[PDB]
């Protein structure tokens, strides 16, 4: 199962300044980018134009080059129109796409967030505000409800081509989606508050999931605390899993992970 | 406006005189105006490459720095962050060991 | 969905105030004002989405607006100037795209009202040579000596406005072409069957309504204020 | 300007078909409305038109669209004296309330009347009032016919002028003229008028 994720951010600084800035995910991998200074939308694959024609892909930018105008102007007039209850500066954000699951079955999504809040979606054939929204958003949602051929053309986007495009993205880019890179694991310590804290880092492992525990021979120590997953620069992944322990208990130690790119033969770093 | 998150690591294994990429990993942070420095003892690095920024699941911002860098036993690196959430800026170094 | 603007004309002088008013009772968020001059279209002044917006159009300068309520909205010309004679048309509308225009404002900004003069109106009754030769009675109207050229005129046949068999000429003459500040003449015919007009319980009445002074306005000449007024002229069918 | 108008201008006569332009760069466009503008009137709505490739009636009006070309015309079968008018095409660039309207500058149709039954003549008529008083009316002549201005400073004539007796279905053209000097016989000299015109007495 892929998620399919376009997100828009737009800063309004103030009645004139704006941006808009949107990068295009797929599952962790980065498709596309669309800086506000570029007229058109960045390719950051290969394979980002998936399978559709090159007449199809003019089409849709077009499309898409004619709504971030249209957005921008339109926030601008909303602010206008619901004055003086919001006020600049303002930050838009969308979330929009689909989740792929087999058998030709997929859902499709439109969130917007207003002031780091989630308060609008598209849902059906029409914009509607979310549980927890404020009320001065009837008004915008019946303006927006109103423009009939905005609600057509997303009702095609989010039905019929997000799917279409990105089954399609799934197949040109497969073998970037099903790519393995091995961890390498290393292991260090500092002081916490007091006893040790050994620390098992491990960098450059793709897919995501992995496993990495301490351990004192086949005993998996329970105080293990596996960190977040940060990036690397070069679509892998980074992760530390440290362990509190007594100075000088260090020895009989190990770091042990586990990776599908391993096939089996497993990470042992002893202390 | 939420605070800033930093978090700082190589690419690779540190050893002392061989190239390597050194991370930073600011997160967490809203509004999206922001400005990273990479600093190698308190002087700015130039050319350090900046990812697009995005946003997470809960609508938070993050971007990710990183820079070529030689690990020595002297050098100090950091990752400096202006955020108008902070009233003065924050400076995570580099510690090899975490 | 109505709207309506008043005044409907209006005779003003340089660094005078002006305001023209619009109004709607269809519970409107939305009212526009627009500007019309011949070789271009509408363009937009002011509008507002509501009581106490208002929102700078293409061209607001020189312009104020105002929105003291949902249903009025107005333009205020501060100090008129002449590059502000046009015709002023008004709008409103709800969320969706539909513009409802008001019937429009004619604005003249005058640099001076000196030569502000109303018409003398003379009706000219049918010649019985056209009743005998055609079977049919054209009465003719005549507005003389006014100036400037804001002039209404229209029928009545028994206190009601007739527009069958009418028709006003399109513009006023100049009576002193070579004169910088003309009075104009403006003629209309009336045409009807001769038993209609040879019916003594027809009354027919041509109006010029006249465009001039207000009220407020100074006058520091000798002769009568030349306020807006109506001037007529009047006859009874007859065998 | 983002919309363009053509022609300009036209005549035409009575009963002849008419097409007008409306050429613009507005974008997006969201709709496309032609409006009638009598003279000194206000805006009568004649169509709206919303498809990618579009068309539309109403009477004797007919329009089409083709937002892949920016265009659109307004067809005018037969048309007829109250024809004459400027039309004005019109984009919104929004399907709400957010949208400005794109105004083109307009085309203005002249329609010249059919005069099947012409009998040209000039009368006299007298003042309400003051007797003395009197207009020269030159009236009932085909639209061939132009009146010209005046010879004399003191002598007006005003332009020809079509008046429509709609419940006889019976239209005539006519001009008027008069003078503070002057007699109807020598009003219209100045003018080619038709040999047959009946002056009386
Ligand atoms: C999303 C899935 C995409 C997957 C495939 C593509 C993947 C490839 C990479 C993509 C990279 C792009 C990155 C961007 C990512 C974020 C994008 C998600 C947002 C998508 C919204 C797309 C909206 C498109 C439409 C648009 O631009 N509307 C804009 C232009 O509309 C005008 O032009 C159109 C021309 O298509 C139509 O006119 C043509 C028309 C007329 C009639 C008809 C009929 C069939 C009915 C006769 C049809 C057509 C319209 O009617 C006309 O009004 C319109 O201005 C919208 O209002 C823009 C904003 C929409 C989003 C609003 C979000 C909600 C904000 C709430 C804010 C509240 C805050 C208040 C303070
Ligand atoms: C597009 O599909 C919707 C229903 O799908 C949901 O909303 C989409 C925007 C997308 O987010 C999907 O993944 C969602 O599952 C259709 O909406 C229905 O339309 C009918 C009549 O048009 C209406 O009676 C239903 O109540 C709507 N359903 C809901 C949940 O509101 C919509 O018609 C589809 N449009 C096209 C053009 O295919
Ligand atoms: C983001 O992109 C938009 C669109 O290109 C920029 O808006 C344009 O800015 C230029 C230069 O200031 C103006 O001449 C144009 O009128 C604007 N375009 C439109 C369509 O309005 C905007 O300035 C960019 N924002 C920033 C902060 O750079
Ligand atoms: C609007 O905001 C920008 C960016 O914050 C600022 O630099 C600029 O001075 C502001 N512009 C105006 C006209 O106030
Ligand atoms: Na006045
Ligand atoms: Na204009
Ligand atoms: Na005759």
């Amino acid at each position: 199962n892929y998620t399919f994720r376009c997100l828009q951010m737009s800063s309004f600084a103030n009645r004139s300044w704006s941006r808009t800035d949107s990068v295009v995910w797929l599952g962790d991998l980065q498709t596309h980018r669309w800086s506000n200074d570029s007229a058109t939308i960045s390719f950051t694959k290969p394979w980002s134009q998936g399978k559709l024609s090159n007449q199809q892909w003019e089409k849709l930018q077009h499309m898409f080059q004619v709504y971030r105008v249209s957005f921008t102007r339109d926030i601008q007039e909303l602010v206008k129109m619901m004055s003086p209850k919001e006020d600049y500066p303002i930050e838009i954000q969308l979330s929009a796409g689909c989740e792929m699951y087999p058998g030709n079955a997929s859902e499709s999504f439109l969130h917007v967030a207003f002031q780091g809040k989630y308060v609008v979606r598209f849902w059906g054939t029409s914009w509607q505000t979310v549980p927890g929204a404020p009320s001065w958003l009837d008004l915008p949602i019946k303006v927006l409800n109103a423009d009939q051929g905005t609600s057509a053309t997303v009702q095609m986007l989010l039905n019929d081509t997000c799917p279409l495009f990105v089954r399609g993205l799934l197949e040109a880019g497969k073998s970037d989606l099903e790519k393995q890179e091995k961890p390498v694991a290393w292991l260090s310590s500092v002081p916490s508050s007091a006893h040790r804290q050994l620390v098992c880092h491990v960098s450059g492992f793709y897919p995501k999931p992995v496993w990495v525990m301490w351990m004192r021979g086949d005993q998996e120590q329970q105080g293990t605390h596996r960190g977040d997953f940060l990036p690397n620069a070069d679509e892998t992944w980074y992760l530390q899993a440290t362990l509190d322990v007594e100075a000088g208990e260090e020895a009989g130690l190990a770091c042990r992970v586990k990776h599908s790119s391993l096939g089996g033969q497993d990470i042992i770093l002893y202390w | 406006q939420k605070t800033p998150q930093i978090q700082v690591y190589s690419r690779h294994p540190p050893e002392n005189g061989k190239p390597n990429i050194l991370n930073c990993y600011v997160t967490q942070f809203h509004p999206p105006h922001i400005e990273i420095q990479m600093l190698k003892n308190g002087k700015k690095i130039p050319k350090v490459e900046m990812s697009d920024m995005s946003f997470s699941k809960d609508w938070s911002f993050y971007i990710l720095a990183h820079t070529e860098f030689t690990p020595t036993e002297t050098d100090t690196y950091a990752c400096r962050v202006k955020h108008a959430s902070m009233a003065e800026p924050k400076t995570v170094y580099w510690d090899r060991d975490m | 969905a109505a709207v309506t603007q008043s005044p409907r004309n209006k005779v003003a002088v340089t660094g005078g105030k002006v305001t023209l008013s619009c109004n709607q009772t269809n519970n409107h968020n939305n009212m526009y004002w627009y500007r019309q001059d011949t070789g271009h279209g509408l363009r937009l002044i002011h509008y507002s989405y509501g009581a106490g917006s208002t929102e700078k159009g293409d061209i607001p300068d020189g312009y104020k607006a105002s929105r003291p309520s949902q249903e009025n909205f107005s333009l205020i010309l501060e100090l008129a100037t002449p590059s502000q004679t046009s015709v002023y048309f008004c709008a409103s509308g709800d969320e969706g795209y539909t513009q409802y225009f008001g019937p429009g404002t004619r604005l003249l900004v005058l640099e001076d009202l000196r030569n502000v003069t109303p018409p003398k109106v003379s009706l000219f009754e049918p010649s019985k040579a056209e009743i005998s030769h055609t079977q049919k009675a054209t009465l003719v109207c005549l507005a003389t000596g006014f100036y400037p050229d804001h002039v209404e005129l229209s029928w009545w046949v028994n206190g009601k406005e007739v527009h069958s068999g009418v028709c006003t000429d399109p513009q006023p003459l100049k009576e002193q072409p070579a004169l910088n500040d003309s009075r104009y003449s403006l003629s209309s015919r009336l045409r009807v069957s001769a038993t209609f007009w040879q019916n003594p319980r027809n009354h027919f009445r041509c109006q010029v309504q006249f465009y001039g002074l207000s009220e407020n306005d100074e006058w520091t000449q000798d002769r009568a204020k030349p306020v807006t007024q109506i001037v007529s002229a009047e006859a009874w069918g007859r065998a | 300007t983002q919309v363009e108008q053509s022609p300009q201008s036209l005549v035409v006569r009575q009963g002849e078909n008419c097409v007008l332009q409306c050429n613009y760069s507005v974008t997006p466009d969201n709709h496309l409305r032609w409006f009638k503008q009598d003279t000194g009137k206000g805006l009568v709505s004649l169509t709206v038109l919303v498809d990618q490739k579009d068309k539309t009636s109403n009477g004797r009006y007919s329009a089409t669209l083709d937002k892949d070309a920016k265009h659109s015309t307004l067809h005018i079968t037969a048309t007829l004296l109250d024809d004459t008018a400027t039309y004005i095409c019109v984009v919104g660039d929004r399907g709400s309330a957010l949208g400005r309207l794109h105004f083109g500058a307009g085309t203005q149709l002249i329609v010249i009347p059919d005069i099947q039954n012409p009998d040209p003549a000039v009368y006299q008529l007298r003042d309400s009032k003051s007797s003395d008083k009197s207009v020269c009316l030159f009236t009932d002549f085909d639209s061939q016919t132009n009146v010209s201005q005046s010879k004399d400073s003191d002598v007006y004539i005003t332009d020809k002028c079509v008046l429509d007796m709609r419940s006889m279905d019976f239209k005539s053209n006519s001009a008027v003229a008069w003078s503070n000097k002057f007699a109807c016989a020598n009003a219209f000299n100045n003018s080619i008028i038709p040999e047959d015109t009946f002056f009386p007495s």
